[PDB]
């Protein structure tokens, strides 16, 4: 849905890195691995937190009932 | 027999005529083939069905394995013909069956 | 980098799925129904007359669903999600044009609504058809919903694909200590019957029909069908082979044992045994009754004085019996995939609407008789008030049949249940796998595992892993990823083609030479013989690859039973293969480059003869390569991509070829029960039960299938950091050790949503 | 040898799938020792030893000529040449239609005569020609097939897939002291209730001894006792 | 396996062109079935034997099978060396098609590949035909469970 | 065949041809032509088609001037555009090596033998005139012919 | 390496083909004796062919049984409905040219036992009706269109066909590619 | 034929004898998922 | 709606037929840890592997570990997927053992575990069978009047 605040295994804050990861991928495009490493996501648990996240909240917001 | 009429090609039958003559009379058509001292014979071969040897046993053509049967205190068997069947549920694994080659004792190690 | 044919021919699979989706059996069946089968039903039941008042008739001119002639736009349908919320039926109105005569010689048309048609989601008549996710957001629909189901009274019902044995085909079965019986369940457009065909004793062959009192000797029926030489009977059913002569000759003796026979004598014999016809047209009880007995003995209705077609059908029926007599293993496997047909939601609804419309017409004519039985002042103006009233029964029965799954068909007279099931909303994969699911025919004597085993003939047609557990193990089946279900093609355009290609009609052939050359069978019926069956089959396959005949028509040759078989009926499962010619594949990656660049969609691979559909039967005549590197100079086809032997649900498994098969089947079971994301409108939905994962993740190890079915868009699971080790002793026997503070951070965190529905009902007071 | 076999044993059904009669012999040899007994217990032999059958007509008489071959009856070790084949034909064709005077012209060309509302003679002679190569001339009429087995030794026991135990025991060349069938109801009718309970106990112990089912024999003994 | 496959092929060509010695107890057609099934069983047993003999000390499946807590050397050999022969109804994979198990083999092929023998192990992965045959065997096990 | 269960040779009793089930196929090919005695699946079919071509040439030459021989032809029912179809339609060219071809129009096709009809055949003109209806016998068919379009 | 023209003809000639399944073409090396045809009968509007061949009297007749069983059995009647099949052309070669005459309603003649029928009916003596019912109803109601078997005249037919193929000649224009769709 | 007679009440798996006489539902009973516990005594 | 915390007895599975309930929920500091301090979310018994022969699950663990370390989602497609040797190359090039076995420390003793532990990401599905909907207990209450039974 929305990016989890913390890595499930580590407890490291990853909820402040989703947008920077997206802008690293889009603006001045980087590979996913180097984008993850540039954000400090060194451990593979924190890496998968961002790598495997499905941003479903954007799809959910298309059906906003309070327009 | 299995003979057919030349006229209507219906099956011919033997009919008892006068003086007990065994003619090849044709039902459904005026056809008569009589027997004047002629031997109408039908010969069909039959299988010989020869002798068969002792059944014995073809256990050399079975999959052995390296297992010691529970009856190792009676016979020193380290082999067992086996087949594996999953008589357990899909969540469970497979079950293996065994038969010691030294005594003929069967057991399933699951 | 240049295209490599080996690792880039798999793009044919996304190309095929783009225009032929996973939920396409239901969609194509419903579209065909509402576009042509409605027309066929209206034209068959086109004129209801009255015994009184001959200068008066009612004519059904046209039938249309959800569209009138007043405007180019269609009628406004209540959107399917609004139907789901409001507990109503997503249905469109049925319109007909009526030619009802006026008392003053007035001819007029109309646009009359005779009920509501429950519309399949994402069909031609649906509002979600070709919606661009913005219209979908406006209509509160997930763009990733499969469609292919119905919303009846707010409930999503799916008409499951049905397995059955093929009709109008001979099936020979043996037995131990009973004898040999072989049947032909023959279904006409209005009467279904099984011309059962059994052996009783002494190797005597009998015909056992439901209408006939006692099983009739086969020679009697063969003579009754015009084949009356009694040497050509044995020539037709035994040919020149001495063994079959001896096996069959016993029931030649019983032909004359009663009395010798003309055609008409055996006719009268067979007609004596007709049971009854509800005591109407009693004055037909003569030798004339055998004519209807023979003409309604099978699907080969005879409408003239020539009985050679039915006679040869019974003759081949007998000949198959006699081969089974000489040896078993000449019987055919009843669980063979080629011997089964898949009936679809459109066919079900077509027959159900036929019955409902017949009832509607009968009751409308009853009302017409009641109105016009009055002597005077019989005004004609507005004779359609009653039809305005009586349109409710079509809608009511059509909704009730889908809602309950019970289908009471008076005309055909069976009561089948479980046709429809509530669509599974446990997960996205649960819904998708509920679609493309097939239910097999009941009354199967489940005590045995006969129709429970995996057959090799289902390779690439039915998923080899997606089978249920507990009780329906092997009975409920699932479609493989890349499959097609054939439609009905008219066989008279292609019988003419067979005659053009060298087939001699059975009316030009003598009995003595019939088993000398190959016979040619069209949908199970011996239509003629041919010299050079190999050349005939090659010419037919070339003519199909060039598009002169339908690509779903199958031709294959049988060596044991000297027969070239051509099948045009619908319900046959088939899949596309790359055609291998002269030891080379026909795609050669120029077509792959064009396909990837944008030209040459999948259909153009069929139009250029690079790919073709093969049903289970043509695979007997084929020799498929799994890969390019094993194309040997004797192979006819090449696998497009071999992982398509698994279905949609089994495609969730990573590296399934490295697992024991029961584990793959069990994951097919578990993935449908996994908690995850349901839809893009899942928070707009109000369902009876809905489990939702708070933080779903797409799998790190995915497959081509999960991205083909968009499972990575609505994933059900999470990538847990896992240490495989013995720990704490609380993990013995499948038990898992979960991390506190991973649960605290939201791992495995889900929620359940439950709806409760109450109606404030008005009362008669 | 599993759940179905246990079902048959504890149902005490009169007919079982694959009944076996283990019949130890007296001598140790293949040629003219075990084959003689095997031939003594066989299903049917006229098709085996006929080599053809005729359907013959003449001016006033008919023949069904069977030329029994001596070579088959010699190599296949059986004790029957002419007369017992003829009497078996008489009895079986009397059970089928009739037999009043079956002749033997000699030299193994046995002839069966047919004589007496018309063509019924022809029909009866056709039926006789069909039913003739199915009669039993040698062997007990209760054995589907006999087989010689080896018990991992130089002992060539024969065990038969038949429904006659008393006949096998009273057959010459077999020891009736040690000749057991696996049909409990047959043991009961032939040897008695005590042998029946022994057979029940042994059959059950064999059935679960072939599956690794370690059940104490006292439970099996109690089952046999409650059944008998 | 090449040694065993070559013997099966030689027996196949003998059974095709002429007449091999029919076994005394069983009729002609199933003599080849029994012979080549036994040969494949022997090759699977020896491959599993060398697999187990070369298995490392402290191998987890080996320890679990030795202590008897879970599994067997047969399971270890199927995972590592070879998944031997897919047997249903007590014999090899029967014909799902006309005189043929799959259309990916030639007609009238009795070769071990065409009738259920899985040369691969679960570590190397199953080719599509071996996958189908193993699925058939697992499914019949599952139906026996039911 | 095998063992046959033994004033006019045409008025004696007729039995079917009985071949053993073991050699049924070998005899079937031999008796496909032997029953008449008129005065691998690709190569075998092509060689049999060459045999049919040579037999077609032989019978066509043997019918060149005879006043009763007939050859029934099976032509495609929708012939190429040129029934009320009048005049010459084309040619039956004899290609080299003995093989045949037929040009029913501008189209080139091929010609086969057809099923071997082991029974007496006859063509007859039916002329039901109101004054007097007569059935006129014309001749007897010596063998059928199938003309097949090729692509 | 040569050419043999084929000419269509007989656009009006009704040329039925008789298939006597009862008798083979060639019993021995020579063709079997062509039978003698008398009392031919054919029915318009239903296409039934009834052909009578007299039975030999010097051998194999069973005259006494014949009279004591069925009154008039001097001949054998072969009945067979001519079946409309298209694409069939009976042909002959006259001058190294094959002349094609279209076939009308090939007939498969099988023996018929009208005498048995009459004996059985004389023993037994002491509504749209659509489908194949109408076929037999018409066949046994409207009948008796007598035919006279005039055997021997070929030469006139032969010259008429030759006159019909020599006086007419036409060429074809249709493309081969269009023909494969015209198939 | 859905008419439930007196002998239909008594006959069947969910009938009278096999469903309520020797075998029935009991008070003071529970059912839930089972989990492992090594620190629990075997009894 | 009702939020649900994974509790004791809730069912999970891992795409390979290896299902099971939560036997215990343990504090993070009681979990084994690697050199970077990575702590497993789930611990699964090695005894579930030898008899079930889900080698695909081990290959999935290694491929997912290589994929997370490489930034790329890996493929486990039937008859194909990402080769095991390439994943081992990724693991080695990033400092991990080629076979995905890491040296862990005990969370409760702190010492090195004497065996290397198979350590990596596996996709785990939470199944709809939660113990909260299965826990039932009746002392007395409703009875069917016909039979006067519960
Ligand atoms: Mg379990
Ligand atoms: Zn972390
Ligand atoms: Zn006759
Ligand atoms: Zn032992």
């Amino acid at each position: 849905m929305i990016v989890p605040v913390r890595c499930f295994s580590c407890g490291k804050v990853v909820g402040d890195k989703w947008e920077s990861y997206l802008n690293l991928l889009q603006e001045d495009e980087l590979d996913e691995g180097t984008a993850l490493s540039r954000l400090g996501l060194k451990r593979y648990c924190c890496r998968r937190m961002i790598l495997t996240h499905v941003d479903l909240i954007e799809k959910f917001l298309r059906y906003n009932p309070l327009e | 027999m299995l003979s057919f009429c030349p006229s209507c090609n219906n099956m011919l039958l033997i009919t008892s005529g006068d003086s007990g003559v065994y003619t090849l009379a044709c039902r459904s058509c005026p056809y008569e083939f009589p027997i004047e001292g002629i031997e109408i014979y039908d010969r069909k071969k039959l299988p010989r069905k020869e002798v068969d040897d002792v059944l014995g046993g073809g256990w050399d053509n079975v999959d052995q394995t390296k297992t010691q049967c529970p009856n190792y205190d009676t016979c020193g068997g380290e082999s067992a013909y086996f087949f594996q069947l999953q008589i357990r549920s899909a969540d469970e694994p497979m079950t293996t069956f065994y038969k010691c080659v030294n005594c003929g004792h069967r057991w399933k190690e699951n | 980098d240049e295209i490599n044919t080996a690792q880039d021919k798999w793009h044919l699979l996304p190309a095929f799925l783009k225009v032929k989706g996973l939920v396409k059996q239901h969609l194509d069946s419903f579209n065909y129904f509402v576009d042509t089968d409605l027309k066929k039903i209206i034209k068959a039941n086109q004129l209801i007359l009255s015994d009184v008042d001959p200068e008066f008739y009612l004519k059904y001119v046209d039938i249309r669903v959800g569209k009138k002639s007043s405007s180019s736009t269609k009628d406004y349908l209540t959107p399917p999600h609004e139907c789901r919320l409001r507990d109503m039926t997503y249905s469109a109105p049925i319109y007909v044009d009526i030619e009802y005569t006026r008392g003053r010689n007035i001819i007029m048309h109309k646009d009359v609504e005779i009920g509501r048609m429950p519309i399949m989601l994402r069909s031609n008549k649906c509002i979600l058809y070709d919606a661009d996710e913005s219209k979908m957001a406006k209509l509160n629909e997930c763009p990733l919903d499969p469609g292919g189901y119905f919303i009846v009274n707010g409930t999503e019902k799916v008409i499951l694909v049905q397995e059955q044995l093929s009709k109008n085909r001979i099936i020979v079965e043996a037995d131990e200590k009973k004898g040999i019986v072989q049947a032909s369940v023959t279904s006409s457009t209005h009467e279904r019957k099984s011309k059962t065909y059994v052996i009783t004793k002494n190797g005597k062959i009998y015909l056992k029909h439901n209408s006939i009192a006692e099983e009739i000797p086969i020679a009697i029926v063969l003579k009754a069908c015009g084949i009356l030489s009694d040497l050509e009977i044995m020539q037709l059913v035994c040919g020149n082979d001495s063994s079959y002569q001896d096996i069959f000759a016993v029931n030649l003796e019983e032909s004359s044992k009663l009395d010798i026979y003309t055609q008409q004598q055996a006719l009268e014999y067979i007609g004596a045994k007709v049971k009854t016809m509800r005591r109407q047209k009693l004055t037909i009880l003569q030798e004339g009754i055998e004519a209807i007995a023979t003409t309604v003995i099978a699907h080969l209705t005879v409408e003239a004085l020539d009985f050679r077609e039915k006679a040869l059908y019974i003759a081949m029926m007998t000949r198959r019996v006699v081969m089974a007599m000489y040896n078993p293993k000449m019987i055919d496997d009843r669980d063979y995939v080629g011997n089964k047909r898949l009936e679809l939601a459109g066919q079900l609804i077509s027959l159900l609407f036929e019955d409902l419309f017949k009832k509607f017409n009968n009751d409308f004519k009853l009302s017409i008789d009641k109105v016009l039985k009055k002597p005077n002042r019989a005004m004609e103006y507005d004779a359609l008030l009653s039809i305005n009233v009586h349109s409710n029964n079509i809608t009511s029965g059509l909704n009730r049949a889908i809602s309950t799954g019970n289908w009471s068909l008076k005309r055909f007279k069976m009561e089948r249940a479980g046709v429809t099931h509530v669509l599974s909303r446990l997960s996205y994969i649960s819904a998708l796998g509920m679609m493309t699911r097939i239910s097999s025919q009941f009354e199967k004597s489940r005590k045995v595992s006969g129709p429970r085993a995996l057959q090799p003939s289902q390779f690439g047609m039915l998923c080899t892993a997606d089978t249920p557990e507990g009780e329906a193990c092997g009975l409920v089946k699932n479609l493989a990823l890349m499959t097609h279900i054939t439609t009905d093609d008219e066989e008279e355009p292609i019988k003419k083609l067979c005659y053009v290609l060298g087939v001699e009609d059975i009316t030009l052939i003598d009995s003595a030479s019939l088993h000398l050359n190959y016979g040619v069978y069209l949908n199970g019926t011996l239509i003629g013989s041919i010299r050079f069956p190999t050349k005939f089959v090659t010419q037919f396959r070339h003519l199909r690859r060039t598009g002169k005949v339908s690509e779903f028509i199958s031709i294959y040759s049988n060596s044991h039973q000297m027969a070239v078989h051509i099948a045009t009926d619908g319900g046959r499962i088939c899949r596309p293969l790359i055609i291998v010619s002269d030891g080379q594949s026909r795609v050669k990656d120029i077509h792959l480059r064009k396909l990837l660049d944008g030209e040459l969609d999948f259909d153009d691979f069929l139009k250029l003869g690079l790919v073709e559909y093969l049903d289970v039967n043509e695979e007997n005549d084929s020799y498929i390569a799994l890969y390019e590197k094993d194309i040997v100079p004797s192979m006819t086809h090449l696998e497009i991509e071999p992982f398509t032997i698994l279905g949609a649900v089994a495609g969730l498994i990573p590296y399934p070829h490295h697992n024991q098969s029961p584990r793959n089947t069990y994951q097919c079971a578990m993935g449908k029960q996994a908690i995850g994301a349901i839809a893009y409108n899942q928070f707009k939905r109000i369902d009876t039960l809905l489990y939702l994962m708070t933080y779903p993740q797409q799998p790190m190890v995915k497959t081509k299938t999960i991205e083909l079915i968009d499972y990575d868009k609505l994933p059900a699971g999470q990538n847990a950091t896992v240490a495989v080790m013995s720990y704490s002793g609380y993990d013995i026997e499948d038990a898992l050790v979960l991390n506190k503070s991973s649960i605290d951070r939201g791992f495995g965190r889900c929620e359940t949503r439950r709806k409760t529905t109450t109606v404030l009902k008005r009362y008669a007071n | 040898l599993g759940v179905p076999r246990i079902k048959e044993i504890i149902n005490a059904s009169k007919v079982i799938s694959t009944p076996i009669i283990n019949a130890v012999l007296v001598n140790d040899n293949d040629e003219r020792a075990a084959r003689v007994v095997k031939g003594r217990v066989e299903k049917t032999l006229l098709s085996d030893v006929a080599f053809y059958v005729q359907d013959v007509y003449k001016d006033n008489l008919s023949f069904i000529q069977v030329r029994i071959d001596l070579g088959t009856i010699d190599k296949l070790q059986l004790e029957l040449t002419i007369e017992d084949i003829a009497v078996a034909i008489t009895r079986a064709s009397k059970l089928k239609i009739q037999a009043s005077d079956v002749n033997i012209i000699g030299k193994d060309r046995i002839a069966i005569n047919v004589f007496p509302s018309e063509n019924d003679v022809f029909y009866r002679m056709q039926q006789l020609r069909r039913a003739l190569p199915d009669v039993v001339v040698k062997g007990l009429p209760d054995i589907s097939r006999a087989v010689i087995n080896i018990r991992d030794d130089g002992k060539r026991e024969l065990l038969v897939e038949g429904y006659g135990l008393r006949d096998v025991m009273c057959t010459d060349g077999v020891i009736g002291s040690r000749t057991t069938t696996n049909h409990v109801l047959e043991v009961f009718s032939v040897l008695g209730i005590e042998a029946a309970r022994y057979s029940i106990i042994r059959e059950i112990n064999y059935t679960m001894s072939n599956h690794g089912m370690s059940v104490d024999p006292r439970h099996i003994q109690l089952l046999g006792d409650v059944m008998t | 396996v090449e040694i065993a496959y070559h013997k099966c092929d030689e027996l196949i060509t003998l059974f095709n062109k002429g007449e091999l010695e029919t076994q005394p107890g069983c009729n002609e057609e199933q003599t080849l079935e029994a012979k080549i099934g036994g040969l494949l069983s022997k090759v699977r047993e020896e491959v599993g034997d060398v697999c187990i003999n070369e298995l490392d000390n402290w191998n987890a499946p080996l320890i679990m099978a030795t202590c008897g807590s879970k599994g067997s050397t047969l399971n270890v050999s199927q995972m590592v060396a070879v998944v031997g022969q897919q047997i249903i109804s007590g014999n090899r994979v029967p014909d799902g098609f006309q005189d043929r198990s799959l259309p990916h083999f030639p007609k009238n092929s009795k070769t071990p590949q065409s009738k259920g023998f899985v040369r691969n192990s679960f570590f190397s992965g199953l080719s599509p035909p071996e996958f189908l045959f193993h699925a058939i065997s697992g499914r019949e096990g599952l139906v026996d469970t039911a | 065949x095998x063992x046959x269960x033994x004033r006019i040779e045409q008025l004696f009793p007729v039995r079917p041809v009985r071949v053993r089930h073991e050699d049924v196929e070998t005899v079937k090919r031999e008796i496909q032509e032997a029953l008449s005695e008129k005065p691998k699946e690709a190569a075998a079919e092509l060689e049999l088609l060459n045999a049919d071509h040579q037999h077609i040439l032989r019978k066509l030459k043997k019918m060149n001037n005879k006043p009763e021989r007939f050859m029934v032809f099976q032509l495609p029912t929708r012939l190429p555009a040129f029934r009320e179809l009048a005049g010459k339609v084309g040619s039956i060219r004899v290609h080299k090596s003995g093989k045949l071809s037929v040009k029913i129009g501008n189209v080139v096709m091929d010609i086969g033998k057809g099923a071997e009809t082991t029974f007496l055949q006859d063509v007859i003109a039916l002329s039901i005139a109101d004054d007097a209806s007569s059935a006129e016998l014309l001749g007897r068919v010596d063998g059928k012919i199938v003309v097949t379009p090729q692509i | 390496i040569e050419e043999f023209p084929l000419k269509i003809s007989g656009e009006e000639e009704s040329l039925h083909v008789f298939q006597y399944a009862n008798r083979p073409r060639l019993v021995g090396r020579k063709p079997a004796e062509h039978p003698f045809i008398s009392a031919a009968r054919y029915k318009p509007k239903s296409h039934l062919w009834e052909i009578d061949i007299p039975l030999d009297e010097q051998a194999f007749y069973n005259k006494d049984k014949a009279e004591s069983e069925w009154n008039g059995v001097n001949v054998q009647t072969l009945k067979g409905v001519g079946v409309e099949n298209n694409g069939q052309y009976a042909a002959f070669v006259k001058d190294m040219q094959v002349y094609l005459v279209p076939i009308e309603r090939v007939a498969q003649l099988k023996p018929f036992f009208k005498y048995i029928d009459d004996a059985n009916v004389t023993r037994k003596q002491e509504n749209r009706l659509t489908g194949s019912l109408l076929a037999h109803k018409v066949a046994d109601e409207e009948a008796n269109i007598e035919l006279t078997w005039a055997e021997g005249t070929f030469e006139q037919f032969k010259d008429t066909i030759v006159k019909e193929a020599e006086d007419k000649t036409l060429v074809a224009l249709e493309k081969q590619e269009d023909y494969i769709d015209n198939l | 034929k859905p008419i439930r007679g007196f002998c239909q009440r008594l006959k069947g798996k969910q009938g009278r004898f096999r469903g309520n006489l020797s075998g029935k539902r009991v008070d003071f009973s529970g059912r839930t998922v089972i989990s492992p516990d090594p620190n629990l005594s075997i009894d | 709606r009702q939020n649900r915390r994974p509790e004791l007895g809730d069912k999970f599975s891992s795409r390979h037929g290896q299902k099971g309930v939560c036997g215990i929920i343990v504090k993070q500091e009681d979990m084994p840890f690697n050199d970077q301090g990575i702590v497993p979310d789930i611990i699964m018994n090695p005894h579930g592997f030898p008899s079930r022969m889900t080698v695909g699950k081990m290959i999935e663990l290694i491929s997912g570990k290589a994929g997370v370390l490489n930034g790329t989602l890996e493929y486990g497609t039937c008859f194909g997927g990402s080769k095991l040797e390439d994943m081992s190359k990724i693991l080695v090039d990033q400092g991990f053992n080629y076979s995905g076995k890491d040296m862990l420390y005990s969370g409760i003793t702190g010492e090195c575990l004497q065996a290397y532990i198979f350590f990596g990401p596996i996709y785990y599905q939470k199944l709809k069978h939660m113990v909260l909907d299965k826990m039932h207990a009746r002392a007395r209450g409703p009875r069917a009047v016909l039979t006067r039974q519960p």
